């Protein structure tokens, strides 16, 4: 099954379609956040496992600012990896809901930091999966989830 | 800016 909502990419240099302006992954991992991302360190592990694996990432989250978002940037214009980032749909409760339901789309698993969940500690198995991603400036759109 | 040893650059 699909999804789309309304949350499009937080930074243009995701983009790997130049003529259309759009992103689209392949067979990608999703990683489903609920907090926001600043400090790239906590998130090595899994970016490193999913590298390795060599498959895209897409990364769903409350945020992703700072050096973070900055080293996703620079990290697959080298080649290294190779990922996206959006914002959650919706706010407050109706975000949590809508996680949620992105997670059971994909076979994924909400790391959730209000349970208290470390990002450090999330595995592949814990990433979502679908057959390809697209995104825009001003949607987000999961074909085929798992 | 570090390197891991996978390549990764970061702060």
């Amino acid at each position: 099954e699909g999804m789309q909502f309304d949350r499009g990419y937080l930074s243009p240099y995701f983009i790997n379609k130049p003529e259309t302006g759009a992103v689209e992954l392949e067979s990608p991992f999703i990683l489903l956040a609920d907090k926001k991302i600043s400090n790239i360190r906590e998130m090595l592990p899994v970016l490193e496992a999913v590298a390795k694996a060599g498959k895209p990432l897409l990364i769903i989250a409350e945020d992703v600012e700072g050096e973070a978002l900055a080293t996703l940037v620079v990290n697959t214009m080298r080649g290294i990896v190779k990922v996206a980032a959006v914002k959650a749909p919706g706010f407050g409760d109706r975000r949590k809901a809508m996680l949620q339901d992105i997670a059971t789309l994909t076979g994924g698993t909400v790391i959730s930091e209000e349970i208290g969940m470390e990002l450090e500690k999330a595995t592949l198995e814990d990433l979502g999966q679908a057959k390809r991603v697209v995104i825009n400036k001003d949607t987000t759109t999961i074909i085929d989830g798992v | 800016w570090m390197t891991t040893p996978w390549g990764f650059l970061h702060p």
